């Protein structure tokens, strides 16, 4: 079915591929090649992952795990039941990500606006291929990508922060956090004031732009903007996403492995400013 | 207020008391065999 | 062309901003224009409204901050070199075990437990002058219960488990790098704070709202260009931009919000955040001291 | 050595992506086995080019099915590339 | 008390009732079953 | 429970958790319906009972307006429902075609919504989106390029008209539109701003949406010096089918 | 009148009433065979 | 009883109910399965 | 008026359904008296 | 017992069958596959 | 019709279907066969 | 059964039911060739 | 439908069975090679 | 023929050649991964 008022947005043209083919919806959704293959590809591997588990020892959700392969192997294909499933995994996971996006393109197409939404999406790609695939290349062996499981994966972040010395003092890693946390803050406050403006005080009508820039004024001392609000916003998700995945590369390809994080920072208190 | 006249309101009102002691029935039957197979509310010394 | 920056940006007459109820007092009248704010945003820096409850904020804040930063200076015997060298390694720590909940020595803790005061009555300023700022102009008062949720993750951090574990030196220093190190040393004394739930759903939300606003803000500016940046007029008259949104999200995902409701979204996972955060940080110690054996005694 | 030696597959799949390049009849028959045939032609040129110089020691060596393969794996890879690109002046003529 | 029908809808007040109940029944049935002397599947042990 | 027990305040926590959070994306996805619904049932369904799906509509919900008025949301009369399109195939999910021009019809990424015939009136009852001959004591800031004079030109090449004033939106200063005399028939079109590249390319500001003779077509104003929000859809609507219909024979 | 009309509720009830009961019979027929199978509800000592 | 029908689309109603019913068909199966006693693939040692 | 078809349109379909439905069910019942002759289930409360 | 089909319509109920009908033999495979003493492809030891 | 098939059309498309699943089915119990013939499966409660 | 064509049009489901048929087939074969006694490449583990 | 013609789909389907068979010829004949290399399908020992 | 009064060549050929490409792709990443065929 469609909303009171999709049916004319729901016109025929704007795919990439394919034609008229899968120029078309299934409920909600629209689909085209790429949705189609979306599906594909996310099958695949959920019944890859549901394989590997039947070969494991528990169904227990939180303990499910996909293992990379062993380091013996290096960047070379495993066999399937010594960590070629976590491969295999991967390619049918980045081909979901990267059809998921093109799906996005094509409905951007189809509305005439901007193709945002899935440039801002690659970033999210962008950090995943870096955590699973540019990371362990640089590296030298697929061992260095992270287990897929809910709780084996919280392990492989815990070893790998821990092996070097505490990430907490990886610079990229704390302009991420401040990214994160700001984003979280700006959040916040966008849905805050724009649900003030619209549900005021008892008695009072609703709100507009003004008393908006009035407000924001005077919480964070001057005006953005209602599309400066949503830059800003756009911005700091992204370069959060984005110092995340430096982060990751500068840690085990640029800093050595068994390195320090720590003692990193002490070529600022070794200046001959204050040194000796 | 719900939209609903007052004779609606009864109507609904008596089959939902209907209902609710209906259920009220079965879990009270459903306790009795809950205890009989164990009994809670021990004694301040254990079972 | 797309909307990350304004081609043409007009300037005019400073606004003054909505008159206020009969409850407050006459704001500053700074007024100015920066040309590069105008460039990402709005080019406004004023007029801030500074009354009553703002001037007891900052000077409560500026009270604590004085007596950390002071307390970093004796810990280094006033050299300002030596301050610099070793700024960001600098904290006021907080009281030692021995005291339990007592009111230290200054160099033991009361220096810590004055700045921690003083700071927390600068927060609770701060609260209630977002609370009366928005309620002067008649909003709502979301943005305050958004930022009471931050003031119970700190006050959780610093008071409320210190609270139920008895003493005081559970809290962090007033330091950065030395916060980061009671961070670390807080997760590895408790377990593993992976296997707190509480923190797996705060991260959930915090990973949440940085989706949420990436969605969003890119939302709004692939419909800028039909007028979508209006979200209030948006909502009240639904145009083509906010029809348009809803449809790009339906038919990538099966549903949509409003242009009110995706604001309901962010507020909720927002708050969502540190609200989990400090049950999460309110059990680790009291209820729960080693959570990777719960999680073990769980899953 | 005939690693470097081996760009006889290169050479003869740029002949043969130029032959059919401008042997495609009509239009949006790049997009037809065309480009897809200079795809696929390479690895089947440096195999055999592969097999007739591997028994003929050129690098001073005479190579088994083995070693040949993993020698002529390389050529193959790049040639799945060069071939369509040495194509693609098809659609640059017209 | 029908009157009760009067504040609220009785769809909404049943939907409502039936999603509590169901989820207090499931509450009080994980209640018991992570008991030693209620746990009916595997027993005391 | 006890101390030795399996059941502990942590996972009762969670458990409470669980039930808050699910009752919370059922309040969310709620809000979500008050815009679009109920759902219109496409080929081969009943279209005897409403579609709402599994948390139905609220009840329709009621903004009060500055000067007394009153909004209650859905905006079903900004619907559009029937439009000048057909089902390219009859089974359910099919696209449509547009039957005439769809840049008149107002359909697919043409379409624009039946928005209230006035103007936006911010805060001192006067429209917002005003042309600067209208808003004294605002300028341009020299900083950046000046648009007027200069002749907007198609995306085929075809110079389509002159660029004659810059509409303003005010108490958020940003332009919005651009005011073009048209080649040679003496009228006057709006053009967007975020449709157009007021860089000065070459000499002029260019508009790839749309060629240079359909400046002719763009929906005009009703009024010289406000433009009501039905006028800002259609224009924008105007602009943004020719993403997807004009494609100027540029090949 | 929130969609049906009288007869077609009551023509509805009939055949939910008469299908729920007969998924009853089935699910009875079901927990029979399964307590052959495996009892549950031990005695406070175990099995 | 049959009024229930005058306030709930039988349709929804009965999706509603199907979901619910195989939801809590799966649970119970499953729970039953990672119990060692009423394990009926592998047996009782679990 | 109904939700979709007509009671001609409803018979139809219902009797290719069931008759696809008890081909279904025919086909299941051969594959579990296949499967339990390969490997029973249900063992004893000790083991098989 | 027709009459379901004045209720839903039997082209989406059909594919909804199908999904849920393919879902659940996946599931009950994998499930057996997992089990030592129904694995059928390496045997009884897993 | 829903699809917009006749049913001569309907039934020109059906009678192709038939033939190519049965085609499918024929290739796939043959390769079945094949299989067996290299690995046998189904082993005994004790293993192969 | 050729009424099933007046329900859904050919060209989609065939389309469909060629993506479901290859998936599955890549599904049987990873399964075979992930297990030991299967892997018609390297054969057993020994 | 797909506005292909009959005669059209002959034409076509022509050099397209071609093609396809040519595919084929090179796809057994690279299997006659790759087994003559190393063949697969081992016994349940090895190779 | 009869398929193509169905799928009309112009687009169901290309995907088709990448249907085609993706198996060949397929087919050498699951050789590689086995040692008997790794030919590297
Ligand atoms: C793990 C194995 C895979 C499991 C998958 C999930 C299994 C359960 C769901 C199965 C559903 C099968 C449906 C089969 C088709 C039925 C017949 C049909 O098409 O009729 C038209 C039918 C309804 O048409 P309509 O009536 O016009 O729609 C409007 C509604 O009626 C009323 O409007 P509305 O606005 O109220 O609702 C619109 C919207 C409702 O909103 C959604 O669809 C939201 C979907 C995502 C929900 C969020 C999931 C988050 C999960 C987090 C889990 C974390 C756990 C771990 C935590 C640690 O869509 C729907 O109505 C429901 C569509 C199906 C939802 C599920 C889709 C797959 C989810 C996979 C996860 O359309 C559909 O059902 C859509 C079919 C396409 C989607 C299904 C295929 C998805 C494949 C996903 C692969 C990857 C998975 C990962
Ligand atoms: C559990 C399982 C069952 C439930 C499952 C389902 C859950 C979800 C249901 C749907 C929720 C929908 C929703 O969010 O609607 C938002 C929606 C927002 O308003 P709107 O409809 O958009 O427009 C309203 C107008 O614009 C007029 O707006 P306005 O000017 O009134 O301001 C609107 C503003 C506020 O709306 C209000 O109603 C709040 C203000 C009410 C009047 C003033 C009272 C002040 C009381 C202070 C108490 C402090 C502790 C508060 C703890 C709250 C939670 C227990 O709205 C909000 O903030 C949104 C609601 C969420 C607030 C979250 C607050 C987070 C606090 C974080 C910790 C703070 C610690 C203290 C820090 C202090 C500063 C340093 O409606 C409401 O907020 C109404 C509901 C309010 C609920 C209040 C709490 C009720 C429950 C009490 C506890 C019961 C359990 C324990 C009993 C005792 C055991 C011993
Ligand atoms: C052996 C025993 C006996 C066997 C039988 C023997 C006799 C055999 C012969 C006779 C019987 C066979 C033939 C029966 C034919 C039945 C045909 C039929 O029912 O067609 C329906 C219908 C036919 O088409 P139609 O005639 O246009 O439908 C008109 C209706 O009035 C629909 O109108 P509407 O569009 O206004 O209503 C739409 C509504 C329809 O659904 C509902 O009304 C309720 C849906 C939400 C239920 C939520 C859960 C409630 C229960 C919780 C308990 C556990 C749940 C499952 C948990 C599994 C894991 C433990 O769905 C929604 O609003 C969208 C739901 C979105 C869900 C998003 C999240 C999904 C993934 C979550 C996990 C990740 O197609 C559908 O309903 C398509 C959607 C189906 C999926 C619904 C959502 C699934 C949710 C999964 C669980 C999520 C929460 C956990
Ligand atoms: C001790 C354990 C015993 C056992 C003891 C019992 C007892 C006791 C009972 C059953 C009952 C059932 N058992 Mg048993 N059963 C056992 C082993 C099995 C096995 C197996 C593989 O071993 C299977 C498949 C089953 C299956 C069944 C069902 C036939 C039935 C469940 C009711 C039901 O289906 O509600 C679901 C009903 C519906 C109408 C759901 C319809 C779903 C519709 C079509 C829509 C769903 C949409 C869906 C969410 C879409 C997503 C699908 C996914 C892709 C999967 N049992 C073991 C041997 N079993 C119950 C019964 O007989 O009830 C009559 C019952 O009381
Ligand atoms: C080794 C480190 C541990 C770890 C130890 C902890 C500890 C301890 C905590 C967290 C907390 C959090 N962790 Mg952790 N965390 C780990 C790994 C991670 C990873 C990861 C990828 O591995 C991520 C994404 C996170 C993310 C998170 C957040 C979800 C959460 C912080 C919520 C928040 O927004 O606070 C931001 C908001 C605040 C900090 C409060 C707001 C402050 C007030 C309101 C503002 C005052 C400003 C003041 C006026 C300015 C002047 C002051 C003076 C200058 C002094 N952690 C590992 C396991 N983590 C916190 C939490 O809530 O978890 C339960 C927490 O306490
Ligand atoms: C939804 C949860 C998120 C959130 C929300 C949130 N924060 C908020 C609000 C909201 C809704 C406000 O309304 C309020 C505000 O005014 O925002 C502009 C605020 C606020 N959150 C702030 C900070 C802040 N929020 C943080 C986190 C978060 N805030 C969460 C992620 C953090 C982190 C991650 O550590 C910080 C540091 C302030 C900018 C402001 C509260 C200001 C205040 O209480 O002032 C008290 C006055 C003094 C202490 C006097 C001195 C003031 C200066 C020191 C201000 C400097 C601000 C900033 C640059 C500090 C950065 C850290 C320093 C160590 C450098
Ligand atoms: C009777 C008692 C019991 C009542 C009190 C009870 C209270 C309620 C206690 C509550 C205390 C709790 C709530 C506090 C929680 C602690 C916070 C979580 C701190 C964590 C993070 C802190 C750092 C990240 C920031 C440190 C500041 C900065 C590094 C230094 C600034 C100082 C200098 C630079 C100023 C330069 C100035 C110079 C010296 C030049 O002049
Ligand atoms: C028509 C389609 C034809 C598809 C043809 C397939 C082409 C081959 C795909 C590339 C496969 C290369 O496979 C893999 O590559 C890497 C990258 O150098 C090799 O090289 C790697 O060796 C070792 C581990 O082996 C690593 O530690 C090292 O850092 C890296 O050099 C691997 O040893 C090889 O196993
Ligand atoms: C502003 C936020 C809300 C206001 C504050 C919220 C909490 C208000 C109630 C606090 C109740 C006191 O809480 C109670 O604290 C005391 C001492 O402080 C703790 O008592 C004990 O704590 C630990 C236990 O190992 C030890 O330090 C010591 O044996 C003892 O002090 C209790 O375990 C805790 O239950
Ligand atoms: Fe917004």
């Amino acid at each position: 079915a469609m909303l009171s008022f999709e049916k004319k947005y729901r016109v025929r043209g704007g795919t990439l591929i394919g034609g008229d083919l899968f120029d078309f919806w299934v409920g909600p959704f629209y689909v085209g090649i790429f949705g189609v293959m979306t599906v594909f590809f996310a099958l695949i591997g959920i019944a890859l992952i549901a394989w590997n588990t039947a070969l494991g020892p528990t169904w227990n959700l939180w303990q499910i795990s996909v293992n990379p392969p062993d380091a013996k192997y290096g960047l070379g294909f495993a066999p399937l039941a010594e960590g070629g499933i976590w491969q295999w995994v991967s390619i049918c996971a980045t081909g979901a990500f990267v059809t998921w996006a093109l799906r996005e393109v094509e409905i951007c197409r189809k509305l005439g606006i901007g193709f945002h939404v899935p440039f801002a999406f690659s970033f999210a790609i962008f950090a995943y291929v870096t955590l699973v695939v540019i990371r362990p290349v640089l590296m030298g062996s697929w061992s260095y990508g992270f287990p897929y499981g809910i709780f084996t994966h919280l392990d492989w972040v815990s070893n790998t922060g821990y092996s070097y010395g505490q990430f907490h003092y990886n610079p990229a890693h704390m302009i991420a956090i401040t990214f994160f946390f700001t984003t979280c803050l700006a959040l916040a406050l966008h849905g805050g004031l724009v649900l003030s403006a619209l549900n005021p005080d008892r008695g009072e009508p609703v709100k507009s732009p003004e008393h908006e820039n009035t407000v924001f004024r005077d919480l964070v001392g001057y005006s953005i903007g209602t599309i400066g609000i949503h830059r800003l916003g756009l911005f700091l998700a992204l370069s959060a996403v984005f110092f995340s995945a430096v982060c990751m590369i500068i840690s085990g390809p640029v800093l050595a492995e068994g390195g320090s994080w720590p003692d990193w920072w002490n070529w600022w208190r070794n200046l001959p400013i204050w040194n000796p | 207020i719900s939209g609903l006249s007052e004779a609606e309101a009864k109507e609904f009102h008596s089959i939902f008391v209907t209902s609710f002691f209906l259920f009220i029935v079965v879990a009270v039957v459903a306790h009795i065999l809950a205890w009989m197979w164990r009994p809670w509310l021990p004694k301040a010394t254990g079972y | 062309y797309q909307n990350i920056f304004t081609q043409v940006q007009v300037e005019g007459p400073a606004y003054a901003g909505v008159p206020l109820r009969p409850g407050s007092s006459p704001r500053e009248t700074q007024t100015t224009f920066n040309y590069w704010l105008g460039k990402i945003g709005d080019a406004q820096v004023g007029p801030v409204y500074l009354g009553f409850t703002g001037v007891c904020s900052l000077l409560c804040g500026f009270v604590a901050i004085e007596i950390i930063g002071l307390n970093m200076l004796a810990s280094v015997d006033w050299s300002p070199i030596e301050f610099l060298r070793q700024f960001c390694w600098l904290a006021l720590e907080p009281p030692k075990p021995e005291y339990g909940l007592t009111i230290p020595p200054l160099k033991e803790g009361g220096w810590w437990l004055m700045a921690g005061f003083f700071l927390t009555v600068s927060i609770a300023l701060w609260w209630v002058r977002t609370y009366r700022r928005s309620r002067a102009l008649g909003m709502g008062t979301h943005v305050s219960w958004a930022f009471a949720s931050a003031i119970l993750l700190y006050l959780a951090l610093g008071f409320i488990q210190p609270l139920l574990m008895g003493s005081w030196s559970e809290a962090p220093p007033f330091g950065v790098f030395p916060h980061l190190d009671w961070t670390n040393n807080f997760s590895i004394k408790y377990g593993n704070l992976y296997y707190n739930p509480f923190h797996c759903l705060s991260i959930a939300f915090l990973y949440g709202s940085a989706l949420l606003f990436a969605m969003h803000g890119a939302t709004i500016l692939a419909v800028s260009r039909y007028g979508g940046e209006r979200e209030i007029e948006q909502m009240l008259d639904r145009g083509t931009a906010l029809e348009r949104a809803a449809l790009f999200w339906r038919w990538t995902m099966g549903f949509n919000a409003t242009a009110e409701s995706i604001h309901r979204w962010a507020w909720w996972f927002a708050v969502l955040c540190p609200l989990t955060g400090a049950i999460g940080i309110i059990l680790t110690g009291p209820v729960v001291d080693n959570w990777f054996d719960w999680g073990v005694k769980h899953g | 050595l005939l690693l470097v030696l081996t760009a006889i597959a290169f050479v003869a799949t740029a002949v043969v992506a130029r032959v059919l390049a401008a042997s495609a009849p009509e239009g949006k028959l790049y997009c037809q086995a065309a480009g897809a045939a200079s795809m696929v032609v390479g690895p089947f040129i440096t195999l055999v080019a592969a097999f007739v110089l591997g028994k003929a020691g050129i690098g001073g060596e005479v190579l088994d099915a083995t070693a040949m393969l993993r020698v002529a794996a390389l050529p193959a890879f790049g040639t799945l590339f060069v071939g369509p690109v040495v194509f693609w002046f098809f659609r640059r003529q017209r | 008390m029908w009157r009760i029908w009067l504040l609220f809808d009785p769809r909404r007040a049943l939907v409502l009732l039936f999603v509590f109940l169901f989820g207090l029944a499931i509450i009080i049935h994980f209640i018991l079953l992570s008991t030693s002397r209620f746990n009916w599947l595997d027993g005391p042990r | 429970m006890q101390p030795g027990a399996y059941l502990d305040l942590a996972q009762v926590t969670l458990y409470v958790f669980w039930i808050f959070f699910a009752g919370l994306l059922f309040y969310l996805r709620r809000e979500d319906k008050r815009e679009g619904y109920p759902l219109v049932a496409d080929a081969g369904s009943g279209t005897r009972l409403a579609k709402i799906g599994v948390p139905a509509p609220p009840d329709p919900k009621t903004y009060l307006l500055r000067g007394g008025a009153t909004k209650t949301v859905p905006s079903t009369s900004n619907d559009r429902p029937n439009v000048a399109l057909t089902p390219a195939a009859p089974w359910p999910g099919a696209p449509f075609v547009p039957t005439g021009n769809p840049f008149a019809d107002g359909v697919g990424p043409g379409s624009y919504a039946q928005r209230a015939d006035v103007p936006e009136l911010g805060l001192d009852n006067l429209p917002i989106i005003v042309p600067l001959r209208a808003a004294k004591g605002m300028f341009l800031d020299p900083r950046d390029p000046n648009p007027v004079g200069m002749p907007v030109v198609g995306c085929d090449g075809v110079v389509g008209g002159t660029v004659t004033e810059v509409w303003v939106d005010r108490a958020e200063v940003l332009a919005r539109y651009l005011e073009v005399e048209v080649a040679k028939s003496r009228k006057r079109v709006l053009l967007p701003v975020p449709f157009a590249l007021i860089n000065d390319p070459f000499g002029k500001v260019s508009v790839d949406a749309i060629r240079g003779d359909q400046f002719a077509g763009v929906p005009t104003t009703s009024k010289g010096d406000q433009v009501s929000k039905l006028e800002e859809d259609k224009i924008c609507a105007y602009y943004g089918a020719g993403t997807l219909y004009a494609t100027p024979l540029r090949s």
